[PDB]
């Protein structure tokens, strides 16, 4: 039941590899529909261009944290948009961020959820209950790590971390 | 403090 997306990544024009993830659809069905979607493409959004996490970047990115991107409309973190709308409520809890490598939705409160989304570095319990995980890092790990060192305590991402290819795999 | 929000970034 579950599929695979993936992300190419590069750094100030240059390849960093490729982050292959596995998304929980057997667990949250709406919340990893609306990743692979981005990933693919394949949806119009409010404006008249694809939803689409190509060419979108990493804002925030926070050493022994996360990595934070998919602000695929104003690219700063206070954009953002899915398949269903603005936003779209949160499907449930019950995977915890117990283990680096996960795929998290990023969000402003409850019932928040668009297209940014946050990959652990580390477990991160304090966003239990808050934060709905829907996909892990199957291949890759090492780019992310890669991405890690781009970042800085203050969240501040001085080069350009670049989603270039994606979609489903 | 650590949290991932989009918008407003708290402490």
């Amino acid at each position: 039941k579950r599929s695979k997306v993936f992300f190419d990544i590069s750094i100030d024009n240059s390849n960093a590899g490729r982050i292959i993830f596995e998304l929980f659809s057997d667990i949250t069905p709406r919340t990893c529909e609306n990743f692979r979607a981005l990933c693919t493409g394949e949806k119009i959004g409010s404006r008249g261009k694809n939803l689409h996490y190509k060419n979108s970047i990493f804002h925030r990115i926070i050493p022994q944290f996360m990595c934070q991107g998919g602000d695929i409309t104003n690219g700063n973190g206070s954009g953002g948009e899915s398949i269903y709308g603005r936003s779209f409520t949160d499907e449930n809890f019950n995977m915890k961020h117990d283990q680096p490598g996960l795929l998290s939705m990023a969000n402003a409160g409850p019932n928040t959820n668009s297209s940014q989304f946050l990959i652990t570095l580390v477990p991160c319990p304090w966003l239990d209950g808050k934060h709905v995980v829907f996909g892990k890092v199957i291949e890759g790990m090492n780019v992310v790590r890669e991405m890690e060192k781009e970042g800085a305590k203050s969240g501040y991402v001085k080069r350009s971390v670049v989603i270039t290819d994606c979609g489903e795999w | 403090x650590l949290l991932v929000t989009a918008g407003l970034v708290l402490a």
